[PDB]
RNA sequence: GAUGUCGGCUCAUCACAUCCUGGGGCUGAAGUAGGUCCCAAGGGUAUGGCUGUUCGCCAUUUAAAGUGGUACGCGAGCUGGGUUUAGAACGUCGUGAGACAGUUCGGUCCCUAUCUGCCGUGGGCGCUGGAGAACUGAGGGGGGCUGCUCCUAGUACGAGAGGACCGGAGUGGACGCAUCACUGGUGUUCGGGUUGUCAUGCCAAUGGCACUGCCCGGUAGCUAAAUGCGGAAGAGAUAAGUGCUGAAAGCAUCUAAGCACGAAACUUGCCCCGAGAUGAGUUCUCCCUGACCCUUUAAGGGUCCUGAAGGAACGUUGAAGACGACGACGUUGAUAGGCCGGGUGUGUAAGCGCAGCGAUGCGUUGAGCUAACCGGUACUAAUGAACCGUGAGGCUUAACCU
RNA sequence: AAUUCCUUGUCGGGUAAGUUCCGACCUGCACGAAUGGCGUAAUGAUGGCCAGGCUGUCUCCACCCGAGACUCAGUGAAAUU
RNA sequence: CACAGGUGGUCAGGUAGAGAAUACCAAGGCGCUUGAGAGAACUCGGGUGAAGGAACUAGGCAAAAUGGUGCCGUAACUUC
RNA sequence: AGGACCGAACCGACUAAUGUUGAAAAAUUAGCGGAUGACUUGUGGCUGGGGGUGAAAGGCCAAUCAAACCGGGAGAUAGCU
C-alpha cells in the first residue's frame, strides 16, 4: 500500500524506464533546455543531477561510469571537459523546473527544465 | 510446525526409522506442533529385528525442529532435521533406551527428565 | 536520531572481536540449569553477519552428532559471554548459505593466511 | 486519573542483564502544561485542558493565540481534555511531566492506526480465500455470498464487507512501564503501540487492575 | 444488470448536480511585463517573475 | 428421486427386503 | 408465454425443544463419576479415509464435536462431481423403431448495477452576526470461549481403592486488535557471479537482448509462522431456586402486607462511533462600531465607501489517500529533490605493478559502488498579488439594570 | 464384471482409517461361444487404483513487476424501460 | 470494419546449434492511430516464498519438476 | 527395409486459462497428437433435394439439415393466441 516508498512508475516496464531516462537525460545535458511533461521532469532531476556531481571531478574511473551510463561519448566528453568544471562549487540544485503548463494534444501538464545558469 | 502428515526421523533406538505425524494433540483446532510437544504417530520403515513395526500407532515428543525455538535473548536454534522420541501410548515414558543426536534445553521439564538424562548434548 | 542513540550506545559491548564470515569461531554462552550458571562452548563456522547496531547478530552452523545445527547469537547480549575467533577462514561471499546444502570433503573452507 | 500526551519515536530492544531481551517502545513525553480547568461551576464537568509540544507562532490563528493568551504560556501543537477525580490542578501551565507515571505499573497509550486505505475482504476481516484453482472463475479472492435467498430480502445492516481500514483510534491497555525516565522525558513501554513513528500518543494508566 | 424503469429528468438532473465546472478564481499577473498568467506558470511572453526565460 | 407415485417405490422396498431374506439365512 | 434442480466453497443469520461452559430440584448421590428434570441463547461447536454425496461406518481428537428455519439459506458469488439433452456399450424388454428410479465412458454455466439493500468516502445546507478549537453523549456498534497442571490437600468422603466443595496463583490452545525491535518472507528501483549474442574502431573495460537471460545475497516498506495485548473484576434489577417474619385458616404456610439472598442472559462497568440528537446542546478565544438614496414602510430595495478573523485557491509534499478528504510547509522557510557525513548491502572496482608459456593469482585493497533510513545544509522549487468571506447583527415576554 | 437390483455381498491384500482398487469363492436378480468365448507382448491426448520425485493444490496466505479498474482531455456505444 | 482470423508458389545472411528449432544481429522493415497522470481493492499475466508436501479436490485439474550428449548398465513378459 | 522412431514447416483438436453486448457468429496464450503416409495441398472436372455423399455421427451439401435455397399453388388451413 506504498507507504514511504520513493519511485515513480510512469506506466512503463523497468527496462523501458531506464532506457527512457537514459535517452532523455542525454537530451537534457545536450540541449540544456528541454520541454517535458511535469512528472517526467521531476523524475528527471533525480537522474540528471547525480551525473553532474559525478562529473565534478575528473578521473579515469569517473569517465568510465559516466560513459557506462548514457552510453554516449559526446555527452560524457561534454561533461568533465565542460559541464564538469562549470559547476565549480554549487552545492547542487543544478536543474530548475518551469511549468509552462498544459500541452493541447492530450491536456497533459508541461514544464521546461534547464541547467541552473544557462544564462546566455 | 510438524503439523499433520510430515515425515519425522527417530532420534532413538527402538528402530522406528521413518515416522509420520497424524494428529496434533493440544486441544481442538491446534495446528502446528514442535520443540517439546506431544503428537500422534504412524510408523513407516522400521528395523527388521523390530522393537516396533510398520503400521504401529504411537505418541511422540518432538525434539528437534527445522523451524527451531527462540527463548528470551532472541537466539534461535535451527536443527536441520525433524525428529521425535517415541512413547508408550499410555504410560508415556519413552520405550527406547538410547537417544541419538542433540536435544534442546527447551525440552527440559518434569517428566522429560527421562529423555534428557540420556542424549549426547544440551 | 539523537532521540534514541543515548539508549543504544550505552548498551553495546565494545570488546567484541572483529569477526568475519567463515571464521571458525568458538562461543561460550552462559546457561542456567537452575541454581548453577555454567558456561557452554559452541564451536563452528560463521555463516551470517550482523550490522544493525545493538540489534546486530550472527549465525553459526556446526554439524554435531550426525545432525547439522545452526544458532544465531545476539552480539550485545550478556548471555553470549566469551567470543573467540579461533581458526580463521576466507570465503569471498557475505552469506555462506550454500554450505547448508554441502557436506564432508566439499564442506571445507581454507585459511586466509595473509 | 490523568495520563499525558506524547510522541512515538519507534522501537528498540533493551537487555535485562540477568539475561532477557525485552522489546520496548520509546516515547518522548514533553511536559504537558494545562490551558483550562473545566468543572461543574464552569458549566460542564471536572476536567483539564492540556496543550503540548511547540508549534510555530505563524501558523497559529488569532483566536488560538488569544485562547492561550489567558493563563498558560505558549501554544502547543494541539489540545486534549482529561477527566478528573479529586485532582486539584491550577490553570497555570503547571507543566505536568513524565515523573507522574513512576507510581504506575501498567498503562494504556491510545494511538492512531496506520492507514491501509482500501482493505477489501481477506486483508480486512480475514475472510478465507476461495479455491485458487480447480476451475474457479474470476473468484480467487471475492467476498462471496452475502445473504440469504429471499425471506430476508435484504443485506443485513452491519455486514462485513470491503471498505476503509485503519486510521482511526484503537487503544491498547496493559503495557508495563519498563522505564519512566526524566531529564530526557522518555517513556519505555513494553512494546507495540498503534501509530506510525512521530504520531501523537495519548497515554493513560490502565482502567483495568 | 439493466433498469426496470426509466429514471426521471429530475433524477438525471440530481445525478448531474456535481458535474459543474470550477472557476479559475484569481488569475495571476507578472509584476514586470504585462501578461496575465496561471500562478506558478510562465507568462505567454516567456516572462516569469520579471526574468525572461526562453529567449524565443 | 421420490416422485410421489406409490408403485414406483414399493418395488424398491421389495428389492430391499428380498435381499435381506437371503442375506439373513445365509 | 425457460421463477436454471442435490452437493461442495466462500459468507452468514435467527429460534430453544441446550452437546459444552453457567445456575438449581430430586436420586436407587459416600467420594469422584453419574442419572432425569427446571432456568438460561453471552461465547464456542474437529480434522481425516471411502463414495457425486447431506447421511453413515471408521481412524484419532476435543471443554463439546447442539438440533432447526432461513426458496431442502447462499450459482446476476464460485464449482458441474450427482442429476434431465444429442455420441457409445452391457444386462434385460420388444419381431422392429426403441425403452429402463439398472449400469458404464465423453460432454459451452451468460451480464459493463438504474433502483432497494449494504460497506466506505465527499459536495450542499441547516443549526438565526461570522469564525477557530475543545467537549458534553441521546443513541449505536465492538468484545463476552476455554483447557491444563500447581497450591489449598492426599485434605474432607472412604475400609480401602480412589478423591473433592468453595477459594488463589501460574501457564496453553482457538479467536480478535496492534506493531517492525527481534526471527524470517517478498524487495524486477542496491552489488557481485555467468552463459549465447550484438554494439561501443580494437585490447581492455562497460551497455542492450534473451521470463529480471539464468541465478547468489540484500536496505526501506509491506507482512506472519514474528512478539505485545485482550474477554474480566465490580455495581444494579432478576429466572429457576432457596429463605426470615407471618395472617386469610388460634396450627400450618417463602406471601396475600412485608423483608433478604440468587447465574456467562438483562442494564452498567472495557473499546469505538457518535449534537443532521432539525430537540441541531455546552465551554474558551477571535473579528466586524462606514455613508446615502427610492418606496408598496417591511426581517424593504438600492447605491457609495468598506474586505477584519478566517476561508478557499495555488505551489512543494505526507508513514493520510481511488477521486475528493485529513495532516505538514510555503522565504522569518528544511515540505520535496539536490548536495554533505554516516549507516547499510554487496564482497577486494578500475588503473598500474608482479608472478606464470597461458588461463588466473597477488599487491595497491575491506577497495569501490550504495533505492525508499538517519543526521545536516537554502544549493533548485514552495511569489510580491488577488478571489470567497462583512460593516455590531429579529420580535415578544420576563428577570436585573437605565 | 462396461453385465450384480438387494450391495458398503462375504474373505484376503494394500491405508492410522479404503462404498473405488487388486486377489478368490459361486447364492451367475438378468455372462456364454462369429449381434463370438477365454487369453494377449507391443500400441492409447482412453477407463479406474497405487508409488517415488516435485511443487502455493492446501493448512494460510504474503510481497513485488506489467495490462485493466481510478482521476484528467478528446471521441462515444448496448440488453432494457 | 483500416478485424489478434484465412490465402498457393520461389528467394533464403552472420554467430552459437544436429536444424529452415532457437537466441542474437545484417540487408530490409517496423513501433501495432486515443493519450497523460496516479500506484486501492478486485480481475488478468507472471516472479519469489519460511515449516510441512496432495492434508486440496469429484481427480495431482493447473502449477512445479524431469529435459542435451559420451559411456557404463537394465527387469517382469513375448508374437523374438 | 517400415501405415518404423524423437521432432520444425505442414495437417490436426486432447487439457486449462481467458474471452461470453469478444479481436474473432469457434479464436487467442501455454502445452498436446500425426508428421514417407489409410499423408498434405494448388488448379480444373463430375454426382442434385425424398436425391447427392457418408472409415456411419443422421453427419455434410454456401454461417441453417430427421429432408437445402428461390419462386408458384398462396390470403394453405388454425375448434388456438
Amino acid at each position: 500500500m506504498r507507504h514511504r516508498k520513493s519511485g515513480r512508475q510512469l506506466n512503463r516496464n523497468s527496462s523501458h524506464r531506464q532506457a527512457m531516462f537514459r535517452n532523455m537525460a542525454g537530451s537534457l545535458v545536450r540541449h540544456e533546455i528541454i520541454k517535458t511533461t511535469l512528472p517526467k521532469a521531476k523524475e528527471l532531476r533525480r537522474v540528471v543531477e547525480p551525473l553532474i556531481t559525478l562529473a565534478k571531478t575528473d578521473s579515469v574511473a569517473n569517465r568510465r561510469l559516466a560513459f557506462a551510463r548514457t552510453r554516449d561519448n559526446e555527452i560524457v566528453a561534454k561533461l568533465f571537459n565542460e559541464l564538469g568544471p562549470r559547476f565549480a562549487s554549487r552545492a547542487g540544485g543544478y536543474t530548475r523546473i518551469l511549468k509552462c503548463g498544459f500541452r493541447a494534444g492530450d491536456n497533459a501538464p508541461m514544464a521546461y527544465i534547464e541547467l541552473v545558469d544557462r544564462s546566455e | 510446525m510438524i503439523q499433520e502428515q510430515t515425515m519425522l526421523n527417530v532420534a532413538d533406538n527402538s528402530g522406528a526409522r521413518r515416522v509420520m505425524c497424524i494428529k496434533v494433540l493440544g486441544g481442538s483446532h491446534r495446528r502446528y506442533a514442535g520443540v517439546g510437544d506431544i503428537i500422534k504417530i504412524t510408523i513407516k520403515e522400521a528395523i527388521p529385528r523390530g522393537k516396533v513395526k510398520k503400521g504401529d500407532v504411537l505418541k511422540a515428543v518432538v525434539v528437534r525442529t527445522k523451524k527451531g525455538v527462540r527463548r528470551p535473548d532472541g537466539s534461535v536454534i535451527r536443527f536441520d532435521g525433524n525428529a521425535c522420541v517415541l512413547l508408550n501410548n499410555n504410560s508415556e515414558q519413552p520405550i527406547g533406551t538410547r537417544i541419538f543426536g542433540p536435544v534442546t534445553r527447551e525440552l527440559r521439564s518434569e517428566k522429560f527428565m527421562k529423555i534428557i538424562s540420556l542424549a549426547p548434548e544440551v | 536520531s539523537n532521540i534514541i542513540k543515548q539508549l543504544e550506545q550505552e548498551q553495546m559491548k565494545q570488546d567484541v572481536p572483529s569477526f568475519r564470515p567463515g571464521d571458525t569461531v568458538e562461543v561460550k554462552v552462559w546457561v542456567v540449569e537452575g541454581s548453577k550458571k555454567r558456561l557452554q562452548a559452541f564451536e563452528g563456522v560463521v555463516i551470517a553477519i550482523r550490522n544493525r547496531g545493538l540489534h546486530s547478530a550472527f549465525t553459526v552452523r556446526k554439524i554435531s552428532n550426525g545432525e547439522g545445527v545452526e544458532r544465531v547469537f545476539q552480539t550485545h547480549s550478556p548471555v553470549v559471554d566469551s567470543i573467540s575467533v579461533k581458526r580463521r577462514g576466507a570465503v569471498r561471499k557475505a552469506k555462506l548459505y550454500y554450505l547448508r546444502e554441502r557436506t564432508g570433503k566439499a564442506a571445507r573452507i581454507k585459511e586466509r593466511l595473509n | 486519573m490523568i495520563g499525558l500526551v506524547g510522541k512515538k519515536v519507534g522501537m528498540t530492544r533493551i537487555f535485562t542483564e540477568d539475561g532477557v531481551s525485552i522489546p520496548v517502545t520509546v516515547i518522548e513525553v514533553e511536559a504537558n502544561r494545562v490551558t483550562q480547568v473545566k468543572d461543574l461551576a464552569n458549566d460542564g464537568y471536572r476536567a483539564i485542558q492540556v496543550t503540548t509540544g511547540a508549534k510555530k507562532a505563524n501558523r497559529v490563528t488569532k483566536p488560538e493565540a488569544g485562547h492561550f493568551a489567558k493563563a498558560g504560556v505558549e501554544a502547543g501543537r494541539g489540545l486534549w481534555e482529561f477527566r478528573l477525580a479529586e485532582g486539584e490542578e491550577f490553570t497555570v501551565g503547571q507543566s505536568i511531566s513524565v515523573e507522574l507515571f513512576a507510581d504506575v505499573k501498567k498503562v494504556d497509550v491510545t494511538g492512531t492506526s496506520k492507514g491501509k486505505g482500501f482493505a477489501g475482504t481477506v486483508k480486512r476481516w480475514n475472510f478465507r480465500t476461495q479455491d485458487a484453482t480447480h476451475g474457479n472463475s474470476l473468484s480467487h479472492r471475492v467476498p462471496g455470498s452475502i445473504g440469504q435467498n429471499q425471506t430476508p430480502g435484504k443485506v443485513f445492516k452491519g455486514k462485513k464487507m470491503a471498505g476503509q481500514m485503519g486510521n482511526e483510534r484503537v487503544t491498547v491497555q496493559s503495557l508495563d512501564v519498563v522505564r519512566v525516565d526524566a531529564e530526557r522525558n522518555l517513556l519505555l513501554v513494553k512494546g507495540a503501540v498503534p501509530g506510525a513513528t512521530g504520531s501523537d500518543l495519548i497515554v493513560k494508566p490502565a482502567v483495568k487492575a | 444488470a439493466v433498469q426496470q424503469n426509466k429514471p426521471t429528468r429530475s433524477k438525471r438532473g440530481m445525478r448531474r448536480s456535481h458535474d459543474a465546472l470550477t472557476a479559475v478564481t484569481s488569475l495571476s499577473v507578472d509584476k514586470t511585463s504585462g501578461e496575465k498568467h496561471l500562478r506558478h506558470h510562465i507568462t505567454a511572453d516567456g516572462y516569469y517573475r520579471g526574468r525572461k526565460v526562453i529567449a524565443k | 428421486c421420490y416422485g410421489g407415485d406409490i408403485s414406483r417405490k414399493k418395488k424398491l422396498l421389495q428389492k430391499q427386503k428380498e435381499g435381506k431374506k437371503r442375506m439373513k439365512q445365509i
